[PDB]
């Protein structure tokens, strides 16, 4: 009946997460197996993931 | 010139592609088509016109 039900405590954290930074080049390397070329700014085919 | 000069089945003698995508970006502005000539369609690219 409390928030213990959908609610996890957790350690506080400047950083506010770690997200992923994806690295995209578009004119030099092929396309992945499932993306295609799309010249919006948002999409390009990603061709390496790290964390920031 | 009576045969193999004109057709008789049913094709559309122009037809308009309404675009897939479309971004309107701060001083630009992209579209993006998909024209898809049939079978036995032979289209030259000087007709085309946005």
């Amino acid at each position: 009946k409390g928030v213990q039900s959908w609610t996890l405590l957790t350690t506080p954290d400047v950083t506010c997460g770690a997200e992923q930074v994806y690295w995209s080049l578009p004119d030099l390397m092929q396309d992945p197996v499932t993306f295609r070329s799309t010249q919006q700014v948002s999409n390009y085919p990603v061709v390496g993931a790290e964390l920031m | 010139p009576t045969h193999d000069v004109t057709t008789d089945r049913s094709q559309r003698l122009t037809l308009r592609f309404v675009p897939v995508d479309r971004e309107a970006t701060t001083y630009l502005y992209k579209a993006r088509f998909t024209l898809a000539v049939g079978d036995n369609r032979v289209l030259d690219m000087a007709s085309t016109y946005f």
